[PDB]
């Protein structure tokens, strides 16, 4: 775990069946790992649980 | 020796070989032989360096069968077994002897393999049950493996996962009866579609006392290898103790063989016969006596 | 099957095969099968042929060592043991286990091999003795053989002189200590011509709770391996526990190693010393501890 991307955050509360424009950079520290509204999410994103 | 030990860890700059996070100084990390010279190597203050046991091994055969007989006060069945790296930590509270019953799936008792002295186990044999077979296993609890940091991998085992050994104990009757296997009966003469049963046929002749009694105790018939002259005209249940008398009659020879005792070799010469096969001779006064299974004694008229 | 019959002749001409006179009917006339054979083949009313047990054998290895503990409730040790060609007869009823006491020659208990049910001798523990060798064997008594005509030669071995079979079972302490095995005393200091014992020197950490307490009993003491440096300047005694410093003084290194646990390497740095290495030296203040042998503790001044 000391080299490689930063992982996002896993649980999303879905409540009510569905959540809208909800952001995944939650719970990762400012600045160093992410700059909100520069880097994006990339192309290996799935659900697994 | 082994490849697992219980270290604490006393640097606080991310501790590496684990998960996300994880990075202040961590006790009870269970880690390899191969972490552990990594992070010795790597300038760690690693402490504490435990060893664990990974010899949860049985010094005892596997299936074994114990022939249980009834009046049993105690007669305790010793298993040897040992737990090498170790003599008393905090894991060895977690080791867990234990008895499943493999018919249900729930155990008789539980041991605690650190209170076991001697390293011997004395199994009681006052609570084991007949013709049911048994487990005695190393298993780790589930929840132990919750209050360590171990160090693994996804679709790696751990030490809790990891070390197990189970035997089979097949408690069952004792049986091997004292007898030279004697008829009940001579010149058997049955029906042509009836059931004959073994206990009415056949008894043995007791050595201490000479008694006649017949088999009606079952553990005793899976010795009795019956044999039959023809398949076709009879043949013998192996279920029940009884033979089975088809349309074909005529003579057959019904040979029972025990396997213990030398020379059982018993002979019945039995003669199937038909309805009115009995109203044509019953006037010309030949008097003998066919089976009547409806009440199992034999009748001449 | 065997070639040991008892049987009951029923001619009166002259019985053969046997000493001089013996011509009437005689039973109880144990023959061998070449011995029957050749009388069934010469005419003779020979009947109540039984087979006698050849088959005295223990299905157990013979020298085994059972390590016992002090608290003994129960704890049978279980023997299986099979007489084969024999269920129950007048001679099953003199085939008789000992449990001999192998140090004077004494038998603890003894039992008749046919009322020893299910083929397995459970012998207690609780009354063997601990460090004696034991014996447990089948043999005929000396008054057994006096009922029945044998028909041996002078120097032919009758079936009673012939079916035996022992094991040896040794009893002696469980031990096996749980502990690092830590020091007792740093800077040990000895006189020229003494003798140290190992329990003032050395103890062992307890993992139950952390006791230092040192080697008293004397049952572990054997798994204990001294090693010391040179051989002329001390020696190890193994029938007692202590150190034997000669003339030569110097500094010794003393490796006692533990071969249960793993690493229990001990090392002593003893210096041997002389009668006036003291005086020159008690001046000039260099304080530390001499051991003193008269009474165990280590003093300074």
């Amino acid at each position: 775990t000391l080299v490689g991307l930063v992982q996002i955050k896993e649980d999303i509360a879905v409540e009510g069946g569905k959540v809208t424009d909800y952001d995944l950079f939650t719970g990762l520290k400012e600045g160093k790992e992410v700059r909100k509204g520069i880097d994006r999410l990339d192309r290996k994103f799935k659900i697994v649980e | 020796t082994t490849n697992y030990f219980k270290v604490k860890l006393l640097d606080e700059k991310l501790i590496p070989f684990l998960g996300l996070g994880e990075r202040g100084p961590r006790e009870n990390v269970i880690l390899s032989s191969n972490d552990l010279a990594s992070l010795k190597q790597a300038g760690w203050t690693v402490t504490d360096v435990q060893p664990l046991p990974e010899t949860g091994k049985i010094k005892y055969d596997r299936r074994t069968v114990y022939f249980k007989s009834e009046g049993e006060t105690g007669k305790f069945i010793n298993v040897p077994f040992y737990i090498n790296p170790v003599d008393a930590r905090d894991v060895l509270g977690l080791l867990k002897f234990d008895l499943i019953k493999l018919s249900d799936k729930s155990v008789v008792k539980t041991y605690t393999a650190k209170d076991i002295k001697s390293e011997i186990l004395s199994l009681p044999t006052s609570d084991l049950e007949v013709n049911e077979e048994y487990e005695l296993k190393l298993y780790f609890p589930k929840d132990a493996s919750e209050n360590y940091d171990i160090a693994i991998s996804e679709g790696h085992k751990n030490l809790f996962e990891r070390v197990k050994d189970s035997v089979f104990i097949k408690v069952k009757e004792y049986g091997k009866f004292t007898g030279r296997l004697v008829q009940l009966q001579q010149d058997i003469n049955v029906l042509k579609e009836s059931a004959l049963p073994l206990d009415k046929i056949l008894g043995y002749k007791d050595f201490d006392t000479k008694e006649v009694t017949p088999v009606a105790k079952e553990n005793l018939l899976q010795l009795l290898s019956v044999n039959v002259s023809d398949e076709s005209y009879a043949r013998y249940q192996a279920d029940k103790n009884r033979l089975l008398f088809f349309s074909k009659t005529g003579e057959i020879l019904v040979k029972v063989i025990e396997r213990s005792i030398q020379d059982n070799i018993v002979n019945f010469n039995i003669r199937i016969l038909d309805e009115e096969t009995i109203q044509n001779e019953i006037d010309k006064k030949i008097e003998y006596s066919v089976y009547d299974p409806k009440d199992g004694k034999f009748e001449s008229i």
